[PDB]
């Protein structure tokens, strides 16, 4: 996997 | 909301499962006929990948057809290669198939593919 | 063939167009009912994202249903957040919705989401 | 975009 888009 | 988190591999995982459904012939809803060769597929995936299929399946009469016949000039191997690309992101481009793949991508209105074919041809001249 | 080239953004571009079809209600083939709230969707996208929907739409009788009713304990907002994630890869996880989102993901059998919810809860304890 | 996968 999860990221800050 | 603007505070969403994103799962990097989600889109690729969805496409992998859509190709598994195609392999097993699950919920396929159209047959594409190319010089008597037949290819089963999902209308939504075809529309998402091609300008020609987007126009066909948004028409109020053609949206309900279960069989679509392509122009007789279209090569079945070129169509097969592009259908596999729609469902996997991988294009099997070779010296012996590039002219047919490019002509088929122009007809299907898949512009990224047309551009890449033009570049590979220009490099060999 | 093992000599394929790959277009990096293809899977994300397909998912973007599948969400545009959902927004415009084009070729949607099922209504999911959650405590009288109704959500229109494509069976193939639901199956590609969820163990529960994969089991439902591969059943020889349930594959032909146009309406599916979820368990009355399921929260409509939690379902809405997960349906948006299926079609975009983005999850709107907030302090006020995390318990409902986690319980809904457990029911729908969306294990990456369940794991991320557990980690965000563990960090606040 | 295109890459060798
Ligand atoms: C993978 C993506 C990019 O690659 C392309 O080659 C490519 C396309 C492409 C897609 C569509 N389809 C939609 C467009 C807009 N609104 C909706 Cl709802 C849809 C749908 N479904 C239409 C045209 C496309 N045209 C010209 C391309 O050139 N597909
Ligand atoms: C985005 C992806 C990964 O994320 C998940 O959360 C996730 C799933 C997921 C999917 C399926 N569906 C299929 C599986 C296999 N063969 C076929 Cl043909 C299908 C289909 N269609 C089944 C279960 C899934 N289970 C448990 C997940 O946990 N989806
Ligand atoms: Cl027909
Ligand atoms: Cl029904």
């Amino acid at each position: 996997a999860w990221v800050i888009p | 909301a603007d505070s969403c988190i994103q799962f990097t591999r989600h889109a690729s995982d969805v496409l992998l499962n859509l190709n598994r459904l195609r392999s097993r012939d699950i919920l396929t809803d159209v047959v594409i006929v190319v010089s008597r060769e037949q290819f089963r597929a999902h209308k939504t995936v075809l529309m998402a990948c091609s300008g020609l299929f987007y126009s066909i399946f948004t028409d109020q009469l053609k949206c309900n057809l279960s069989v679509i016949n392509l122009d007789p000039e279209i090569n079945p191997e070129g169509f097969c290669i592009l259908l596999d690309f729609m469902y996997t992101s991988r294009l099997n481009l070779r010296e012996g198939n590039i002219m047919a793949v490019m002509a088929t991508a122009m007809y299907l209105q898949m512009e990224h593919v047309v551009d890449t074919c033009r570049k590979f041809i220009k490099a060999s001249e």
